[PDB]
RNA sequence: GUUCUUUGUAAAGUGCCUUCGAAGAGUCGAGUUGUUUGGGAAUGCAGCUCUAAGUGGGUGGUUCCAUCUAAAGCUAA
RNA sequence: GUUUGACCUCAAAUCAGGUAGGAGUACCCGCUGAACUUAAGCAUAUCAAUAAGCGGAGGAAAAGAAACCAACCGGGAUUGCCUUAGUAACGGCGAGUGAAGCGGCAAAAGCUCAAAUUUGAAAUCUGGUACCUUCGGUGCCCGAGUUGUAAUUUGGAGAGGG
C-alpha cells in the first residue's frame, strides 16, 4: 500500500513522553482547581452489548432518571454533586438497576457537602 | 419621458392586480364595510383606545407617589395583536373582529375571515391597516377586536354587531362567486 | 398562534392561491435588481422558526440565482442556495449570514430569502441568546458552508451513511492516509 | 423543439393521449419565462432543411 | 428481567390534537386543490378511484401515499357534495 | 365548542403583577431620590423659569 | 525564518519569558484547609491519599482521618415587607382565624390567594409580631 | 476574611391531589444525469420532472419486530 | 375636502457612530481541479476526491449532544490513540483500493428557540441629552416593535391551580 505520496505525511510519535507529561500537568491543574471534588464523575456500572463482550461489565456515561429517582435524589440536583445523569439510557435489567441504586446510595453516604454559602 | 423605476413598478402592479384573475379566497377583501357603518365602528372603538406609553407611565408614577406617602376595576381596551387575536378567536371569546384589506403579506390573513366564519364570531373588513393602527397608538396592526365592552356600551356593541351582520356577512355571503379581477 | 395556519398554508404550494402569489412575486422580484433588500419577510413563520426576531439588528435580503447547469453537462456541484448565500454575504460582508429559506422559484431563476444579523449593533451584542454570533470564529459562516444548506451539502450527519464525511471528507482522508509510527514499533 | 419530441414520443406506444393529460410587457415575460431525446433533435434538425 | 423503565418520545404518538386537525381542515378548505388533485377529483367524479390511484402513484413516490391521498380526496368530496 | 380547553390562569382575574412590580420599582427609585415626584416637577414650573 | 532572522538581527530585542518551572509547581487554590495540608513534594494522587480524599472514583489504570474531620467540621461552621406586614395586620384584625371568610373578602383579598397561603403568611406574621 | 444593602404580598426546589396536552415543507421521498465512497444494501451530494402524513415519519432486522424524531441554532478537553 | 392627514414603497446628506476589502497562510472550512507515473496494450481503474488556483477563519479549526450504533443480560455528545484490519467490501477479484459497531485509554457540559394569551396593563430594546461610585448605571425624549419585543418551556416533557 505505497501507491500514494505517504512519504509526505509520516507521523512519528516522538512526543509521547511530552504529551504524557502535559496530560499529568493538566490533571494537576484540574485538581488544584477541583481540589475538593474528584477529577472524574461517578460513572455507573453497565453491561456491554455485542454478545461477544456481553460477559464483560464496564462503566457507562451516567445513571438513568429512574436510577436517580430510586437513589433518593433528583437528576438536576445529582449533577451538582458530580453524579453523571443520562436522559436517554433506558433501564432493562433489574440486577443492573439494583447495583446502580446501591452504588448511588453508597456514593451519597461517602460524599460530604459543604455549606452553599 | 421617463419616471422613477419604483413608481413604474408600483403603477404596473396595480394594473396587474386589476387585470389578473384572483381565486375566491383572494378578493374577499376590498368588499369592505360601508363608509357609515365603518365610521360608527371606529367611533365606538375610539372610546376603548388602550393606554399609551405616556399615559401608562403617568398612572404608574401617580400610584408610586400615592404609595410613597401612604382597587380599580378590570381595565377595558381593544385587543389588536394578530397572534393574540388569533388565540382569542377559536376560543369563542371575541365579539367583534376587524380585518385590514391592505396587509402586505396577503397569505398572513387569508384564513382569518374564514376562521371567524367557521367559529361563528362576527367579523368585518375595513379599508386600510393605517386606520386600525392609528386608534391603537401603533403604526399598523392589520386587525382589531373587542373582548370586554363596558355595560354602558353593551347595547351599542350588540346593535353594531347586528347591523354589521346584514351589512357585510349577508351582502357579501356570495363573495365566493366567480373569480374576481375579470376586468378588461 | 397563527403561525401554525401560515405553516400549513405554505405546505400547499401547488394551491391556486399560492400559485397566484408566486406568479405575482416572481414578476415583482424580476422587475427589481438581482440582489435587493426586503423590508419584512414574506414568510414570517419560516423566518421565526429559523431564529428571526423583530428587533433592530436583523436584516432580510432577497437574491436571484440562475437555474440549470455535453459541454454544459459539467455538474459544478456548487449549490444554488450556497451560491446565493455567498453572494449576499459578500455584498453584506459587514453582516453575518444565519440561514436562508425558499420563497419562490422561476423556470430560469430561483429566489431565496436570507436572514442577516449585524454583530456591531449593541442590541445583538447585549443579547445573551444572540451575542454568540459576534464571535470572530463565526465570520462568514456561508463562506465555509457552516449554514444549514452548507452542512447538508457537506453531508455532515450521524450514521454510517456519512462515514466518508462524518467529520469532513478531507480530514478523514488525511487521517486515514497517514503512516503512524511510535517510538517503540508495534 | 420540445413539441417534436412529444410528437415522436406519442408516435410509439410509450405514451398516448391519456398520459398527456395525466399587459404586453407582462405577456412578454410570461412567454419567455422537460427531458429531450437525441433522435427527436436530429429529426427536427433534418426537417428544418429547406 | 423486563423492567419497562419509562416512556420516550416515541410514546408521544397520541391523538391527532384536534386543534391541529381543525387547522389542517381549514387550510385544506381555503387552500383548495393542487393541479394534480384537480385532475384526481375530476376523474373520481366519473372514473372513481381507478384512475385517481394511478395518477397519485405516478405523481407520488409510493402507493402508500397514493392511497392516503385518494382517501383524503374521497373524504373531501363526500363533505363537499352534500355539505 | 372551543378547539381547546386551556384552563384560565389567575392572572386574568387578579391585578397585573408586572404593574405592581413597576409601581414598587418606581417607589424605591423615588425613595432613593433619583426620581422627582410629579408634584415637585410641576412646582418647579412655577418656582423656577422666572 | 524571514521574520525570525530579522528579529534576531534587529536591536528591538526579544520578549523573553521563562515559565517552564512554574508550569509544574502549581499551587492549590481551591481550598484553604487542603492548602494548609497539601504537600507539593508529593504527587496529586499521593497528596489525595495522604489527605484521605478519593482522587479517582473509577478504577485507575495500572496498579497503584484528621483532615477528613476538619472537612466534616465545616458543616457545623427574611421578614415580610412593611406593606405586606400591614396587609396581614388588616387581615388578622378584620377576619382573624376565619380563613374561609378571608378568602371571599373581595375588598381586602384583591389577590385571590388560597386559604393555605393566607394561613401560612398569618402564622409567620404571628411568629414575627404579637 | 471584614462591611453597606436588601423586599417585593418577588423568583425558584421535591412529593401528593385537581384540570389540560403546541415539535421545524419545495422538506422526506421517487426517476433521470454527473461526480464520489469499500459501501454489491445502490454511500453522499448536486441540476432537473412530481410532490408526501401525524395513533405519522426515518434507519435496521426473524408474520412482524428493534431504535430515534431530521428538514432551526450554541457549546469548553 | 378643487382639502389636510394617515400609512406602504423608493430616494439623497461630507447627517452620528460602527462594519468590509488587504496581509500572513504549517494546521482548519468550502469551491474548483489535471497530468507524468501504475495495470492485460486500454476507455472503468491507479496517480487523486492529490498538485496548483479561488474564497473564509483561530490558536487551534470542524463536528458535537442521535430521525445514532446494534439484534444482545443491548451501548447513550463529538473528537483523538492500539486493536478491530490488511477482515468485511470494492476493483476485466488486474495491478491495487479499503473502511465502520464492539473492545482498551485521554477527555467528559450540557443546552437555546419555533409551535398554547403578559392580554388584569410591549411589562422588551437601540439611539440623543444631564449627572455618576464610566468595560457601565439612573431620570428625561424621539424611535425599533403588535406582520410580536418581555417571563416560562423543548418530551429528560410541559402548562393552569390546591
Amino acid at each position: 500500500h505505497f501507491r500514494k505520496h505517504w512519504q509526505e505525511r509520516v507521523k512519528v510519535h516522538f512526543d509521547q513522553a511530552g504529551k504524557k507529561v502535559s496530560r499529568r500537568n493538566a490533571r494537576a491543574t484540574r485538581a488544584a482547581k477541583i481540589a475538593p471534588r474528584p477529577l472524574d464523575l461517578l460513572r455507573p456500572v453497565v453491561r456491554a452489548p455485542t454478545v461477544k463482550y456481553n460477559r464483560k461489565v464496564r462503566a457507562g456515561r451516567g445513571f438513568t432518571l429512574a436510577e436517580v429517582k430510586a437513589a433518593g435524589l433528583t437528576a438536576a440536583y445529582a449533577r451538582t454533586i458530580g453524579i453523571a445523569v443520562d436522559h436517554r439510557r433506558q433501564n432493562r435489567n433489574q440486577e443492573i438497576f439494583d447495583a446502580n441504586v446501591q452504588r448511588l446510595k453508597e456514593y451519597q453516604s461517602k460524599i460530604i457537602v459543604f455549606p452553599r454559602n | 419621458v421617463k419616471w422613477p423605476e419604483y413608481v413604474r413598478v408600483q403603477r404596473q402592479k396595480k394594473i396587474l392586480s386589476i387585470r389578473l384573475k384572483v381565486p375566491p379566497t383572494i378578493a374577499q377583501f376590498q368588499y369592505t364595510l360601508d363608509r357609515n357603518t365603518a365610521a360608527e365602528t371606529f367611533k365606538l372603538f375610539n372610546k376603548y383606545r388602550p393606554e399609551t406609553a405616556a399615559e401608562k407611565k403617568e398612572r404608574l408614577t401617580k400610584e408610586a407617589a400615592a404609595v410613597a406617602e401612604g382597587a380599580s376595576p378590570k381595565p377595558y381596551a381593544v385587543k389588536y395583536g394578530l397572534n393574540h387575536v388569533v388565540a382569542l378567536i377559536e376560543n369563542k371569546k371575541a365579539k367583534l373582529v376587524l380585518i385590514a384589506n391592505d396587509v402586505d403579506p396577503i397569505e398572513l390573513v387569508v384564513f382569518l375571515p374564514a376562521l371567524c366564519k367557521k367559529m361563528g364570531v362576527p367579523y368585518a373588513i375595513v379599508k386600510g391597516k393605517a386606520r386600525l393602527g392609528t386608534l391603537v397608538n401603533q403604526k399598523t396592526s392589520a386587525v382589531a377586536a373587542l373582548t370586554e365592552v363596558r355595560a354602558e356600551d353593551e347595547a351599542a356593541l350588540a346593535k353594531l354587531v347586528s347591523t354589521i351582520d346584514a351589512n357585510f356577512a349577508d351582502k357579501y355571503d356570495e363573495v365566493k362567486k366567480h373569480w374576481g379581477g375579470g376586468i378588461l | 398562534g397563527a403561525y401554525k395556519y401560515l405553516e400549513e398554508l405554505q405546505r400547499k404550494k401547488q394551491s391556486d392561491v399560492l400559485r397566484f402569489l408566486q406568479r405575482v412575486r416572481v414578476w415583482e422580484y424580476r422587475q427589481k435588481n438581482v440582489i435587493h433588500r426586503a423590508a419584512r419577510p414574506t414568510r414570517p413563520d419560516k423566518a421565526r422558526r429559523l431564529g428571526y426576531k423583530a428587533k433592530q439588528g436583523f436584516v432580510i435580503y432577497r437574491v436571484r440565482v440562475r437555474r440549470g447547469n455535453g459541454v454544459n453537462e459539467l455538474k459544478y456541484q456548487r449549490s444554488l442556495r450556497a451560491t446565493a448565500e455567498e453572494r449576499v454575504g459578500r455584498r453584506a460582508a459587514n453582516l453575518r449570514v444565519l440561514n436562508s429559506y425558499w420563497v419562490n422559484q422561476d423556470s430560469t431563476y430561483k429566489y431565496f430569502e436570507v436572514i442577516l444579523v449585524d454583530p456591531q449593533h449593541k442590541a445583538i451584542r447585549r443579547d445573551a441568546r444572540y451575542n454568540w454570533i459576534c464571535d470572530p470564529v463565526h465570520k462568514h459562516r456561508e463562506a465555509r458552508g457552516l449554514t444549514a444548506t452548507g452542512k447538508k451539502s457537506r453531508g455532515i450527519n450521524k450514521g454510517h451513511k456519512f462515514n466518508n464525511t462524518k467529520a469532513g471528507r478531507r480530514k478523514t482522508w488525511k487521517r486515514q492516509n497517514t503512516l503512524s509510527l511510535w517510538r517503540y514499533r508495534k | 423543439v420540445e413539441a417534436m419530441t412529444l410528437a415522436h414520443q406519442l408516435a410509439l406506444g410509450q405514451k398516448n393521449k391519456h398520459d398527456l393529460v395525466d399587459p404586453d410587457w407582462f405577456l412578454e415575460d410570461e412567454k419567455e419565462h422537460k427531458p429531450i431525446t437525441k433522435e427527436a433533435a436530429m429529426a427536427i434538425k433534418e426537417k428544418i432543411k429547406a | 428481567t423486563s423492567m419497562t423503565p419509562a416512556p420516550k418520545i416515541s410514546y408521544k404518538k397520541g391523538a391527532a390534537s384536534n386543534r391541529t386537525k381543525f387547522v389542517r381542515s381549514l387550510v385544506r378548505e381555503i387552500a383548495g386543490l393542487s393541479p394534480y388533485e384537480r385532475r384526481l377529483i375530476d376523474l373520481i367524479r366519473n372514473s372513481g378511484e381507478k384512475r385517481a390511484r394511478k395518477v397519485a402513484k405516478k405523481r407520488l413516490g409510493s402507493f402508500t401515499r397514493a392511497k392516503a391521498k385518494v382517501e383524503e380526496m374521497n373524504n373531501i368530496i363526500a363533505a363537499s357534495r352534500r355539505h | 365548542m372551543p378547539l381547546t380547553a386551556v384552563p384560565e390562569p389567575k392572572r386574568r382575574f387578579v391585578p397585573s403583577k408586572n404593574e405592581a412590580k413597576r409601581v414598587m420599582k418606581i417607589v424605591r427609585a423615588i425613595r432613593e431620590g433619583r426620581i422627582i415626584p410629579p408634584k415637585k416637577l410641576k412646582e418647579m414650573k412655577e418656582k423656577e423659569k422666572i | 525564518s524571514v521574520r525570525k532572522r530579522k528579529m534576531n538581527r534587529s536591536s528591538v530585542g526579544k520578549a523573553t519569558r521563562r515559565n517552564k518551572d512554574k508550569q509544574r509547581k502549581i499551587n492549590i487554590q481551591s481550598n484553604p484547609i487542603i492548602a494548609a495540608n497539601w504537600d507539593y513534594s508529593l504527587t496529586m494522587a499521593q497528596n489525595y491519599k495522604k489527605l484521605g480524599l478519593r482522587a479517582k472514583l473509577q478504577t485507575p489504570a495500572g496498579g497503584k482521618e484528621t483532615e477528613v474531620v476538619k472537612k466534616l467540621e465545616e458543616l457545623a461552621s427574611r421578614s415580610q415587607s412593611e406593606r405586606e406586614e400591614e396587609w396581614l395586620e388588616k387581615l388578622y384584625k378584620k377576619h382573624g382565624d376565619d380563613y374561609k371568610k378571608m378568602f371571599f373578602d373581595k375588598k381586602l383579598n384583591i389577590y385571590q390567594q388560597s386559604e393555605g397561603d393566607l394561613k401560612r403568611r398569618l402564622l409567620r406574621w404571628k411568629k414575627r409580631n404579637g
